């Protein structure tokens, strides 16, 4: 079982191999926000924030900055991660007869796709939501134009692509790990008793 | 009587392989992701002409999270310990009108005053009255990365109450 | 420009640096069917072949194969040949002052633009439908057994992705050809008129 | 008197680039691939209870095919040339009721009786009607894509005719 786990070097080969596509999207970002994101603060009125945001999302696509590299390699990052983990799974339960040290090989494994992909969302996630940066905000901004701007710059439409990307990782999660982070319904209801809670 | 939680799968009870799952108001699917995220498009739908279409994917970004916080808390051991620990009340079985509540936060005993308190999400967890750590550590990694978007998004402070009030008027018909 | 209008080697590199998702795919499919899907030729009956076709499916997902893939690939492919051809347009547009070289350009990589990737679509599309194997259905198959058959392979579903991937290469190719392929409203009443077409 | 087409914009008569559409019965969409792709969403909605998405889905392409077709040969210099050489009839303005008629074919005068008749697609493109290529050449990429794609799926010999007749029903009300 040497080399099962999904491991660093296993999860470092993936995100190398999709490395091109990201560059250095935070430098990108910084440098992108520095340039043409300032004047938000000065915005005159509410119209004339949403106008100014507007051209921001002119200037982004001006920039070749768009989300949909961002999903692509979240997707990219997904497949190639739930491959190579269905494969060690499978691997270690056709060769491994302790099966208590099965079920450890598989909740590693499954952990690790598990924590490996969230942290990669995140991370996205946080790089697209901070092209509203907050510190260029207007003093009377609000919630209308807050959520407007979202749509506007496209980070909206990024979150609804985020619904698949987030459904699909927490499927494949249940399928590589069994499920067995969560309880039976009777090994629930016996802890519930042993725990002496009395629920509703 | 009818409630649509029973027949959503919180626990470990089938058992879910890529074989079983390729042939596959209540939710469609055979795993939990698929039916949660099935059940916030039927309590959220995606209206064709909408005004501001980011309150209600956000509110429907929180019906996600919602519930998968109540599967973490109540159908996993660490979980139950922990709801045990601070006096969390929540029911055996979800309910509309729960799950509604549950936009003002976690419903548990004060231990100073004894009485029964709602502590706000963003205070409970990663928040103010988390400086431990040790609540927003006890949900899952998928919850804690819905919770960290939402943070960025939906509740961040301009629009929290916003996609909060798009949030609780869908549960109008339960109150 | 003398790397101007996405060229084979700017094509060719898209594709070396995307093929590793694609690596023999033609071989996988020739060798899965071989080995797996002849017995559908000797289906029973209607019930019996799609029972056959299920587990079919099932065989697939054991040999690792998934149609998610060639749809990410393709994904991959759309928008590293729209990036370079955008990259390539807008140099065009700044440094080429003669209009007709600039049109004669901007024809060219749009041109290629969507040969490209509608050539790439169609390989992906023949080698997933090709998973339901002519050679092999059993002869008394008719179009509703046909249907199901097409839906349980996962075949149908990738159908209906392509059609997100057609509608995008279009956009995309639109944008980039500035539409010059079409008539204006008044080009064509003049040209209707000079053909001498009474038209309904 | 509503017809949807008439604000499917066939043409090049609107400046249409990134910046434009970014801003961005009848379909949404600046271009004509948004616009078509949408509108054929309404002809054919998605229901989610099935029986038979295939055919739905697959006359659902069929029509954007019929569309692709259309602006093809009645919207293009060489479209145009090529309808007045093969006499091709077809109206100067799309209704629901002619591409509706589309799943039979392509209405042209014959060569030798002089009478009106209708060639079926999978003859005239790329098919024993079409054996020097040239009828498929005059379409573009995309329209010869999706005709790939459909004559590998729902143009399969065994589901064709389901397809056309999924597809006739929806036009049922013209």
């Amino acid at each position: 079982g040497s080399e099962l786990g999904f491991n660093e070097a296993e999860r470092q080969k993936i995100l190398d191999s999709n490395s091109s596509l990201m560059g250095n999207a935070n430098e990108v970002r910084d440098k992108f926000i520095q340039n043409y994101a300032s004047s938000l603060k000065d915005s005159n009125d509410p119209q004339d924030f949403l106008r100014r945001v507007q051209e921001l999302r002119i200037n982004m696509q001006k920039n070749f900055i768009s989300f949909d590299v961002y999903y692509n390699y979240l997707n990219n990052l997904v497949l190639a991660s739930y491959n190579r983990c269905k494969q060690e799974k499978t691997f270690a339960e056709s060769t491994i007869k302790n099966e208590l040290t099965l079920g450890e090989f598989v909740a590693e494994i499954s952990d690790n796709f598990n924590n490996f992909m969230c942290d990669e969302v995140a991370r996205i996630s946080d790089l697209v939501a901070s092209y509203l940066p907050r510190e260029y905000l207007p003093p009377f901004i609000d919630g209308n134009m807050m959520g407007v701007a979202f749509q506007i710059l496209g980070i909206d439409d990024f979150g609804r692509k985020l619904n698949e990307i987030v459904q699909d990782i927490g499927t494949k999660y249940i399928i590589l790990s069994k499920n067995k982070t969560y309880l039976t319904s009777l090994e629930r209801a016996k802890l519930i008793t042993q725990l002496k809670l009395n629920l509703e | 009587r009818f409630n649509p939680f029973a027949y959503v799968d919180f626990g470990n009870d089938v058992v879910l392989t890529e074989d079983i799952l390729s042939q596959i108001m209540v939710a469609s699917g055979g795993d939990f992701s698929t039916q949660i995220f099935g059940l916030a498009k039927l309590v959220f739908p995606e209206r064709p002409n909408e005004k501001d279409p980011f309150f209600s994917n956000q509110a429907r970004n929180l019906f996600v999270i919602n519930c998968n916080i109540y599967r973490d808390l109540m159908w996993t051991k660490k979980g139950l310990e922990f709801v045990k620990r601070k006096k969390i009340i929540m029911p055996e079985t979800p309910t509309m009108f729960f799950i509604g509540s549950m936009a003002s936060g976690i419903n548990l005993i004060d231990e100073d005053t004894n009485m029964e308190k709602v502590v706000s999400l963003m205070e409970f967890f990663g928040g103010e009255e988390d400086k431990s750590g040790d609540n927003l550590r006890v949900l899952s990694p998928a919850t804690r990365n819905m919770w960290n978007s939402f943070k960025t998004m939906g509740g961040a402070r301009e629009t929290y109450s916003s996609v909060q009030g798009v949030y609780t008027s869908a549960f109008a018909p339960y109150n």
